[PDB]
DNA sequence: GTGGAAAATCTCTAGCA
DNA sequence: ACTGCTAGAGATTTTCCAC
DNA sequence: GTGGAAAATCTCTAGCA
DNA sequence: ACTGCTAGAGATTTTCCAC
């Protein structure tokens, strides 16, 4: 039901950057994919990235 | 140090010192000594030591003109993955950048591109032809040319495959092709350790995968969820948080002081 | 109100003061005598 | 720990290796073998090359049958010089391992051959025919917006790839070839996943035993058609 | 994977990947694929991320010659203290090189010269004016301006400065001396947060006071210390350390294992 | 011995294998056909 | 006698780089000048900088 | 805590501060309170300018008078613009603070009074006579080595500037100029500490003190020419 | 022991052309 | 065998002052 | 629990012209 | 109302494998 597509959603790696550093953050974890905002799980904190600034991605390993 | 502030005011018409040598000649405090720094027009020659972050969205596509040995490549190059197209075009005009913009849009979901000021990329033939496409067009900043910085940097990598390769061809059109060929499926690495075609059709894959899932758990999932507001639509719950959006303003609750209907 | 000293457009020479119109992440929108300009951030100093 | 599960609903259903591995939670290495160990259950990259006439102007269209995605170029002239150069652009965009081509006089140029042989493709000599029709009714329906023929060929590939939609799920094109080759991509990860851990053999003294997962804190084997899960403590792994 | 690597080195002799594809595309081993990296002349297209650091000695100055307004400017700046002399010379000659040369050795300390190779610094005029001083000269890797970055950072100050009182003076040989000025004793900052003429004076006057004192110490005491070695004569002590000189190799060993007669 | 890949003299055009006869902080001389040369080490690449 | 002479030596403070930082390290103590190296002490650690990364001043602070 | 000792000392011999200070170990704000509190104890920035004549030539001579540095230069006239341009450079070389000139009319000239106003120096209308002699001899003594007038000049200053000794210490004019350029930084830091802490009032309720010294852990004041220190929990401090 | 605030230290970028 | 650096604009960490 | 070694992550620079 | 980045060369921190 339900919870199967959460999980599929929940499998996505999502590469993210803050506001000011340059560098690209690690393969956090999807939890929602919006219009304008992503929001994502990176080592038990949630934020909410602007979707400019994030790659979304299943990585294939 | 009354007194200081007017010698040092008339020192700095003069010598237009900063606000380390007035304080310590004046006995000035450093808010006061930056105060008179920072009311001298001559004195504003420095800006903000920051960089930009560009759009990075599955749907941008940063385009440019380079030139090598007299030619003019016209590169195209996915802000998201890397992936790059290149053209050697007789000219830079714009019935040719349309048509490389055209060709682009039917092989990949082209959104917005984003380019420079350069004149085959503003004229009318550009814009009618991302029109048609519904291609949404982005200038730089003129003569900012790190508004552009991926596709910039892509050219670079392109010359540099096309010098290890350009003894294979007889011409450079060959050789830009084999460059192209050589980024997109023969140079590994980046964020999945992937080439910039897997990353690219990753990318895409993805971007549908989770709209279509997205689409089907908010038509199953409803539930409204208060906190603290009004009718704030629920997002998503668990590990002690709930994230909401409210007037469309997504943010982020602890799970307590937060009730679901 | 802000006043921002900007270089604009492969000028060197700095100019200023400005009317800050609107403030973002890289980029600033300023109105100079009723000519609006977009400068990166790197190029303006907001005071 | 789920693998007993699963070898039983493949041997009721013979499902797939993807089906299993999303339902039982098993790595994909376990799930490949498990149909793998059964007797009874034993293209993304192939495109067609075809070269079509209109208004007296030579269009070259490239198809991947698995999915419909088009490409049309319209070209000076049917040389091998050209054909060469659209290979070469077609192989540089999208993974082209073979083509098939209707042994004209261009198809079969030796600088084709020798485009085919840099970009690693190998040649063969009614997808294609339905699809030339199909593409020559939107460059007619189009014709009326382009002044020129070139222009509406690529609007009329733009509208087949991403304009139109239609199958068992209401796909386009663009999308149908972005999933076959990711889908591609996932199988040959998988394999070089295979090849790397088919070179191990594990003692778990038991018998040499093929390494199928070594997990943070389990091993997974495959001993006699018999899959066993065993302590990293417990086993002994070597080349 | 022995024969994956003979199928790697055809696929990099003709698309030249790097060793992540190899390794990936092959089963190679980093190890090995870096290896067919390596020994691929056409892909050595990269030096290493680093910078090397000017010599800061108290006694090497860096000339170097920046135009302004049509005119040439002669600029000296010395390395540990940031302290400039600029003078605007007719033209780039050897001749007036030298003059500013002998001009700077005769109220400064110049031991040391470091410039690069334009041709009135490389001249017979300006070797004889540093023989006769005594000033060795060192020149720059040749199209290396980095090796003269300090001069060069101060090259755009002082123009900063003279942009800022060039309407104060009816010549740029005026300006460019109000901009000397302002450099030396109107803008305060670094190391000690001095003005560059104090900061010049400071290490000056250290040098010597620390030269005299050291003299003294050493006349004065007099010891061996062996240590784990020969001879090694005393340099310093204390806080559970001995710093020693042995084949003048100044060491540090512990207080321990280490006996001064 | 080691191989040096160098770009010396505004040219930007990579060169070698050449032999290295000294190493130091920031810059490295080297032999390249009987010719001496000495290369920052930003443009020096050694194996 | 020679105390007075080397505490006046530690007076002075140094400078300093190392080989790879290009951040110039804070005020160091001094305790011995050479002709090549200067042996400093930094945070109770003592060492052997070569004269040419080297900055020596008694701060008139 | 050897403020005692150092008073005394002042008394006996009436030393000057810097030596009270590198003695006792106090800091330098003390001692010179101590020297100033006595009754009977109650230069570097100076330069002379003069214009020698040499082979029909104009030599412009500044002379440290506190140390006996030179600074000459062969110009093409006496003129106002000439001295001023050399003011300039001289003043953005060294802290100059005053001149003395001969009332010729160059030094009179309002060019020379507007670089002057600009560069902060005041102006005041037989040291520089003997150096004039003494640069004459070197000029003679290095003819032989230089073509020109100009270079024979510089050579001469830098003879005289390093390559010449003497006096008490058998110091160069360099050195010299070197020591009394610090001494005057020295003082001029000594005096704006001074003037930074003249401002404060600290009651330790006792008198109104002025502050001396605000250390780590201790306050030293003075209260009716009496020294005394206190912790800093029993002194409160204000503006 | 602790907020505010001021000061010190750290990070980063343009221009030298 | 020789070698990037300087100074200013924000930002962040430290220390100081009274409670 | 621990050395070696291999792998992953971090730091940094040139060129885009 | 817009915005530096990419990929390679070392260096440093992490993890893995047998003892
Ligand atoms: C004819 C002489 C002799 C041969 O070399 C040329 C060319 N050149 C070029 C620059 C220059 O590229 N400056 C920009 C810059 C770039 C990077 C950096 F780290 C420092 C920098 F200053 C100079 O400054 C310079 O003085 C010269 C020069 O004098 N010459
Ligand atoms: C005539 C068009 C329109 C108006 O602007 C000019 C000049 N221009 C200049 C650069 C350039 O300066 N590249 C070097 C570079 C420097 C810094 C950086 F971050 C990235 C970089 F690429 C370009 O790349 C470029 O494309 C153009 C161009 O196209 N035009
Ligand atoms: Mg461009
Ligand atoms: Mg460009
Ligand atoms: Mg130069
Ligand atoms: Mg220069
Ligand atoms: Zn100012
Ligand atoms: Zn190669």
């Amino acid at each position: 039901e339900l919870q199967k597509q959460i999980t599929k959603i929940q499998n996505f790696r999502v590469y993210y950057r803050d506001s000011r550093d340059p560098v690209w953050k690690g393969p956090a974890k999807l939890l929602w994919k919006g219009e304008g905002a992503v929001v994502i799980q990176d080592n038990s904190d949630i934020k909410v990235v602007p979707r400019r600034k994030a790659k979304i991605i299943r990585d294939y390993g | 140090f009354l007194d200081g502030i007017d010698k040092a005011q008339e020192e700095h018409e003069k010598y237009h010192s900063n606000w380390r040598a007035m304080a310590s000649d004046f006995n000035l405090p450093p808010v006061v000594a930056k105060e008179i720094v920072a009311s001298c027009d001559k004195c504003q020659l420095k800006g903000e030591a920051m960089h930009g972050q560009v759009d990075c969205s599955p749907g941008i596509w940063q385009l440019d003109c380079t030139h090598l040995e007299g030619k003019v490549i016209l590169v195209a190059v996915h802000v998201a993955s890397g992936y790059i197209e290149a053209e050697v075009i007789p000219a830079e005009t714009g019935q040719e950048t349309a048509y490389f913009l055209l060709k682009l849009a039917g092989r990949w979901p082209v959104k917005t591109v984003h380019t420079d000021n350069g004149s085959n990329f503003t004229s009318t033939t550009v814009k009618a032809a991302c029109w048609w496409a519904g291609i949404k067009q982005e200038f730089g900043i003129p003569y900012n040319p790190q508004s552009q910085g991926v596709i910039e940097s892509m050219n670079k990598e392109l010359k540099k495959i096309i010098g290890q390769v350009r003894d294979q061809a007889e011409h450079l059109k060959t050789a830009v092709q084999m460059a192209v060929f050589i980024h997109n499926f023969k140079r590994k690495g980046g964020i999945g350790g992937y080439s910039a075609g897997e990353r690219i059709v990753d990318i895409i894959a993805t971007d549908i995968q989770t709209k279509e899932l997205q689409k089907q758990i908010t038509k199953i999932q409803n539930f409204r969820v208060y906190y603290r507001k009004g009718p704030a639509k629920l997002l998503w719950k668990g590990e002690g948080a709930v994230v909401i959006q409210d007037n469309s303003d997504i943010k982020v609750v602890p799970r307590r002081k937060a009730k679901i209907i | 109100n802000f006043r921002v000293y900007y270089r604009d457009s492969r000028d060197p020479v700095w100019k200023g003061p400005a009317k800050l119109l609107w403030k973002g992440e890289g980029a600033v929108v300023i109105q100079d005598n009723s000519d609006i300009k977009v400068v990166p951030r790197r190029k303006a100093k907001i005071i």
